[PDB]
């Protein structure tokens, strides 16, 4: 049922972003034939798991999942345990753990806490992977929020010249609540998706992690600015459009003076 | 073989469909209904089973309806519900049937429910219309008179919306004010709610509300109606002002608190330095 | 802020201008010899020619790479350490916030003003950045009046000459009666 799949996805866009897990489950039970397409297509909140081997909290993706079991990036083990041995190389384990260390310092500086997990899988042309970042607001603090971001990267390594093609896709989902006595209980949700393509120089001085790292933070900065300025601005404009504090009668006085000016400007030509 | 023998029951389909329909965003109601219709694939079950979801949405939103032969519109609300899908128009002193799917009024009949509160309602309705015209560019209001547990109450509902699906946004304002007159005092209960959806190349949704509590000294009809409107004016002005303050506040506090624009050092991360520095700083800071 | 950033960079090069009077010379150096590079990382990496500047007393200082590295602050505010958008981001964002119908006309009609746009090759760098940030297949026409500095004043002279201006301003008597309200009511 292709028409039901379109209707299911179009509905989820309009439904509240906090009720996506419960609302998605209901649509899956109605049309269970398109369960795989709905789960894959629809953006879901990031689930967290505790690795008892290393003693570290890691974020769960679709890439690390081998059947039912999820691989922990710090331990490089599948929970529940498997004997499939799907690890593409030993060099990948060194690059993946080093990458996690790079973005572990990153999140501590920008976000200050939360969890970050980097999953790398090798490909014939060049390695790909996903970088999951999740930051939750303090429970005791009046301010409530939830940061979710998914950075999918595919690196196409060139034979000669050392100028790999970096393809980045970034999906951010933001929850906000302000419990100020003046306003009451304000809830402002949003979700944005963007893509970027560059051709950075790879070397010992300029490694893959350095080239990817700059592209990841650059996309987050553009999304942070655009959301706060463009989307949150437009939202404020509509609220002020609905009701006015100043009387229209007083506004029409200033409009009549402005209109008279415009006529006097077009007049004097 | 994916087990297709556990199909959702007709009662469960109605419960799910009714939830999706009743929570549809302002200006996207029909779009939600059409999607739900295809998902259930049972027109008889949805039409008969979700009838209360159409009534609930139209009343929750204060859906204004045009009555043939009258200049203004009347708001569809729970306070006007006379049964048999008919609502009271207290200004025009008639009842009418309302089609919740088509949003059409028909068969207007004389109906007078105000009783001894006619003078109280007329003073409040006139003062409110002047207020709505001054503060709402396309605002509508309906004022009902009720006796609640023996108490005299005037109920003022105000609705205003802006729907521009061609511009990828819809917004609705709602305000409900119940003024219960118990001489020498009156209880003021207000609920203000705003919802805005902007979905050009993304999805951002605002849902905000505030409960308002106040009290007044009861006088005559003319002075009591004027004081009620001024209480509404002050409370709605503070509410809109606080939302404007929250936009500036979120940028500086909550929004930056989740993700800083820069680290506490006010510098961009030097990825080449971090790879070598991480090892140096772990031993130098120990 | 660019003049302050240039002074900081010249001190690293080894030319001190501690006095407030000497800072005016740093501004004069910027105004006389300062160009905005079309590619910043190219000119940053490449070894720059030591371009000499003659100070009021007669002493010669080598300005060198500081010419093009100083003005970059307008497009990269992190250089000074300010959490703000670049000048090229401000222009595009301001247009994108406007309604869909006007966005194409606002991109078509872009007017440069202010003294800080007078940098050599400013228009070339800005026009490149606007096209990258702006949507695909949009016409970007940036017009610069020769008298950028005088644009604000000349407009004021035109408005003041109009008879409608007599109704627009607030008289002394009106101010005394209403107070601060009179300016807020009549100000646009």
């Amino acid at each position: 049922s292709d028409q039901q799949l379109d209707c299911a996805l179009d509905l989820m866009r309009r439904l509240p972003p906090q009720q996506i897990e419960k609302n998605l489950s209901d649509l899956i039970d109605l049309v269970p034939s398109l369960c795989e397409d709905l789960l894959s297509s629809v953006d879901q909140p990031l689930k967290i798991a505790r690795d008892k081997v290393v003693g570290k909290d890691y974020l769960l993706c679709d890439y690390n999942r081998d059947g039912d079991s999820y691989r922990s990036p710090w331990s490089n083990k599948y929970d529940p345990p498997l004997e499939d041995g799907a690890m593409p190389s030993a060099r990948l384990r060194k690059l993946e753990v080093e990458a996690n260390n790079a973005f572990d310092q990153y999140r501590d500086l920008y976000f200050e806490g939360g969890v970050s997990s980097v999953y790398l899988w090798d490909l014939d042309h060049g390695f790909a992977g996903v970088i999951l970042i999740k930051k939750a607001g303090d429970g005791s603090k009046k301010i409530k929020g939830c940061w979710d971001s998914i950075h999918v990267v595919e690196v196409q390594e060139k034979s000669s010249g050392r100028t790999a093609h970096y393809k980045l896709t970034s999906t951010v989902m933001l929850w906000l609540q302000t419990n100020k006595s003046g306003s009451g209980t304000m809830n402002l949700g949003g979700s944005l998706t963007r893509q970027m393509e560059k051709d950075e120089t790879v070397s010992d001085c300029s490694p893959h992690i350095a080239n990817i790292g700059r592209l990841v933070e650059d996309m987050e900065n553009k999304i942070r600015s655009t959301l706060n300025e463009i989307y949150f601005g437009k939202t404020k404009d509509i609220v002020n459009g609905l009701r006015s504090v100043q009387t229209f009668a007083d506004k029409s006085k200033q409009e009549a003076l402005k209109n008279d000016l415009v006529e006097a400007l077009k007049r004097k030509q | 073989m994916a087990d297709f023998d556990d199909r959702v029951s007709d009662e469960e389909k109605v419960r799910i469909a009714a939830k999706f329909i009743t929570h549809a965003p302002p200006g996207e109601f029909n779009e939600v209904f059409n999607d739900v219709r295809l998902l259930l694939n049972n027109d008889n079950l949805l039409r008969e089973g979700a009838a209360h979801a159409f009534a609930q949405y139209n009343m929750d939103q204060f859906t204004p309806v045009k009555i043939e032969g009258y200049e203004d519109q009347v708001l569809i609300t729970e306070h006007g519900d006379l049964g048999n899908s008919r609502f009271l128009d207290p200004r025009n002193k008639i009842s009418f049937k309302f089609d919740h799917l088509r949003k059409e009024a028909s068969d207007p009949q004389p109906e007078e429910a105000d009783g001894g509160l006619k003078s109280w309602r007329e003073s409040c309705d006139s003062a409110l219309r002047a207020y709505v015209k001054d503060h709402y560019s396309n605002g509508f209001c309906t004022v009902y008179a009720k006796t609640i547990d023996g108490q005299q109450t005037i109920i003022a509902c105000i609705e205003s919306h802006q729907f521009q699906p061609k511009n990828f946004w819809n917004g609705r304002w709602r305000s409900e004010w119940k003024f219960t007159i118990t001489p020498p005092t009156a209880q003021v209960v207000g609920v203000l709610k705003i919802q805005v959806h902007y979905y050009e190349d993304g999805n951002v949704q605002l849902v905000s509300h505030k409960d308002v509590q106040d009290s007044l000294t009861v006088s005559n009809e003319a002075q009591t109606a004027k004081e009620f409107i001024k209480i509404i004016e002050n409370a709605e002005n503070e509410y809109q002002t606080a939302i404007s303050e929250n936009y500036q506040t979120m940028s500086d506090t909550t929004f930056k608190a989740l993700r800083r624009q820069l680290p506490v050092t006010r510098t961009k991360i030097d990825w080449n330095k971090i790879l070598s520095y991480k090892i140096g700083k772990e031993m130098q800071n120990a | 802020d660019v003049s302050r950033f240039l002074r900081l960079y010249l001190r690293k090069e080894g030319y001190d201008f501690h006095s407030s009077s000497e800072f005016e010379i740093v501004k004069a150096i910027k105004e006389r010899a300062c160009y905005l590079s079309i590619n910043p990382q190219k000119d940053e990496t490449l070894e720059t020619e030591k371009a000499q500047y003659y100070l009021p007393d007669g002493s010669t200082i080598e300005i060198g790479p500081s010419r093009f590295r100083a003005p970059e602050l307008l497009f990269r505010p992190d250089l000074i350490g300010e959490e703000s958008e670049g000048i090229h981001e401000v222009l595009v964002f301001a247009i994108q916030k406007s309604d869909m119908d006007l966005r194409r006309t606002l991109f078509s009609n872009i007017v440069l003003s202010g003294g800080s746009t007078l940098f050599k090759g400013f228009g070339d760098r800005l026009l490149s950045e606007v096209k990258k940030l702006a949507p695909k297949d949009v016409k970007i026409r940036i017009s610069a009046p020769q008298e950028r500095l005088y644009s604000t004043w000349i407009g004021g002279s035109i408005l003041a000459s109009l008879d409608t201006f007599k109704k627009m301003w607030v008289s002394k008597k009106e101010y005394e009666e209403d107070g601060a309200r009179s300016i807020h009511r009549k100000t646009f």
